[PDB]
């Protein structure tokens, strides 16, 4: 059915757009995988510092942590909807990444 | 700053009461000026 | 037989029909009260009883007796008189004869899934309507449009002597619903014999009532949305009688709404009323605004909400004044309706303020980054 079709080529041009921010993402794993949060509820955080930068050289292994606070927290929902939502999340993340060609994009636009 | 801001937008409002163009999009900033002055929490923003 | 007992309390409604056939025939004046507005007096009279809701029978009981005793007098004319009015006296008659107690001594105070979803619904909506959503703000919504926006002059007491007053002090809420109620059956009475009786052109914008229908015709519809208020909230009254805060918050998107529904202006009402004084503002423009905007500007550069909360007395008293002083402005208009809002909102902050305070992470990182 054309809708099928639709769909698996959503699934391909993640794919496609996730290959050209790789670099950049795993970029963001060695750094904002404990960095960038936004999950924490209730209150104030107890442990400041614990909670976020020692939390869980390119690829780097698991020097710091594994996966103690759920590394796949953020991957829960991400990877619920692995369809519509995550292409425009894998748009983001190349914009993200080639924000230098963007500006250019739109400076001769 | 933010507060600094907010009156800003109040005085743009109330300068236009006294005119002798229109307060909708100021009243519309005034609504997310006041949003964000509010969100500005101990708790959810300092996270 | 659910209606045989349904058709035993209904005679009140039967009755009302009815009265407005007595209405606008017969006589303009004595018919209209005696019969519509003396039965709507008879309602007030057991809301203000605020304990006999439906269970005054006593004048009620009456009621019928001084209606029989008129048809007894009195009612192409002879005849027409006798069969209208019997018509009604049918039916009153029947009350005192058998089923009196259904509506005024037995209602007291002393299928499948689609069909369940909506038995649930009708009770959630009215307790919302036994709730102040609809209490007070609904009424007083549609008394200023019939006031202010409508018969000027002599309506103030119905608003600006009421309703101004009563806003930012609740404790006299419901007595002024029910003074209301009788000051608009008063209003009625009195338009009723017009104004063109040997008019000779004492002062208080006389207006005049010369229309017959139109005139009456709004009068008498904020008399019945006070019935209405009433009935809804005696309804749940006997309903009690007889028949989540911020852990629902985190919890997911359902909690997120739930927790709102229930607590906006909990919280938010202060930026709220911020927001409804631009609104008088840019529906105004004149010299009467820069008052409300001046206020604006003392009540934001406040700060602090609990330096905002010792200028809100004062401030409510400055916009019930000033609906007081619009009137007698316009009379000694939309614009009303405009500070009527924002008193409605701030009234409701100051109940709030020294009272009751005294997947969804991804919408809660719109909102909070």
């Amino acid at each position: 059915f054309l809708w099928m079709l639709g769909q698996a080529l959503v699934d391909e041009l993640t794919r496609w757009l996730q290959e050209f921010t790789r670099h950049h993402g795993t970029m963001s794993d060695v750094l904002r995988a404990e960095r960038y949060l936004l999950t924490q509820e209730l209150l104030q955080g107890g442990e400041v510092h614990r909670g976020v930068l020692d939390q869980l050289a390119s690829e780097l292994l698991l020097d710091r942590r594994l996966r103690i606070p759920e590394l796949e927290e953020a991957e829960l929902f991400a990877e619920g909807q692995g369809r519509a939502l995550r292409l425009l999340r894998a748009v983001y993340q190349c914009v993200a990444a080639h924000s230098e060609l963007l500006c250019y994009f739109i400076i001769i636009l | 700053l933010w507060d600094c801001l907010i009156l800003y937008n109040v005085t743009v409002i109330i300068s236009k009461n006294m005119l002798s163009a229109g307060i909708i999009w100021d009243s519309v900033c005034f609504f997310f000026l006041l949003l964000q002055r509010r969100v500005f929490l101990s708790h959810y923003y300092l996270h | 037989e659910l209606v045989k007992g349904v058709y035993a309390k209904y005679w009140i409604y039967v009755c009302a029909g009815m009265f407005i056939v007595v209405s606008f025939a017969g006589r303009l004046v004595v018919y209209k009260i005696v019969y519509m507005f003396l039965f709507l007096l008879c309602l007030t009279l057991f809301q203000v009883y605020y304990s006999l809701w439906r269970k005054l029978l006593k004048a009620f009981w009456w009621l019928v007796v001084a209606y029989t005793m008129l048809v007894l007098i009195a009612v192409s004319e002879l005849f027409s008189s006798i069969l209208v009015p019997g018509f009604f006296l049918l039916a009153c008659i029947l009350q005192l004869h058998y089923f009196h107690r259904p509506f005024m001594q037995l209602t007291d105070m002393e299928l499948e899934l689609a069909a369940g979803f909506s038995d649930v619904l009708s009770r959630v909506q009215v307790f919302l309507r036994r709730l102040l959503e609809l209490h007070v703000f609904k009424l007083v919504a549609l008394y200023t449009v019939w006031v202010a926006l409508k018969e000027v002059s002599v309506m103030n007491l119905l608003l600006v002597v009421l309703w101004a007053f009563a806003l930012p002090y609740p404790r006299f809420r419901p007595m002024a619903s029910c003074l209301s109620t009788v000051w608009t059956c008063v209003i009625i009475v009195c338009k009723m014999l017009y104004q063109l009786k040997v008019v000779n052109p004492n002062w208080f914008g006389v207006r005049k009532g010369f229309p017959n229908l139109g005139y009456i015709q709004n009068h008498l519809q904020v008399l019945l949305l006070l019935v209405f208020e009433a009935i809804v909230y005696r309804r749940q009254e006997h309903y009690r009688r007889q028949h989540g805060t911020r852990q629902q918050l985190d919890q997911d998107l359902l909690g997120c709404l739930k927790y709102f529904i229930n607590f906006f202006f909990y919280k938010f009402g202060l930026e709220i009323c911020f927001l409804m004084a631009v609104n008088v503002i840019g529906q105004r423009m004149n010299f009467l605004v820069t008052l409300h905007g001046c206020w604006l500007v003392a009540i934001l550069t406040r700060r602090h909400r609990q330096a905002i909360a010792r200028l809100w007395p004062n401030y409510c008293l400055f916009l019930a004044l000033f609906l007081l002083y619009q009137y007698l402005l316009c009379l000694g208009s939309t614009n009303l309706i405009s500070d009527f809002l924002l008193l409605l909102c701030a009234s409701q902050q100051w109940q709030v303020f020294s009272a009751e305070r005294t997947y969804l992470d991804m919408l809660k990182v719109a909102v909070f980054r």
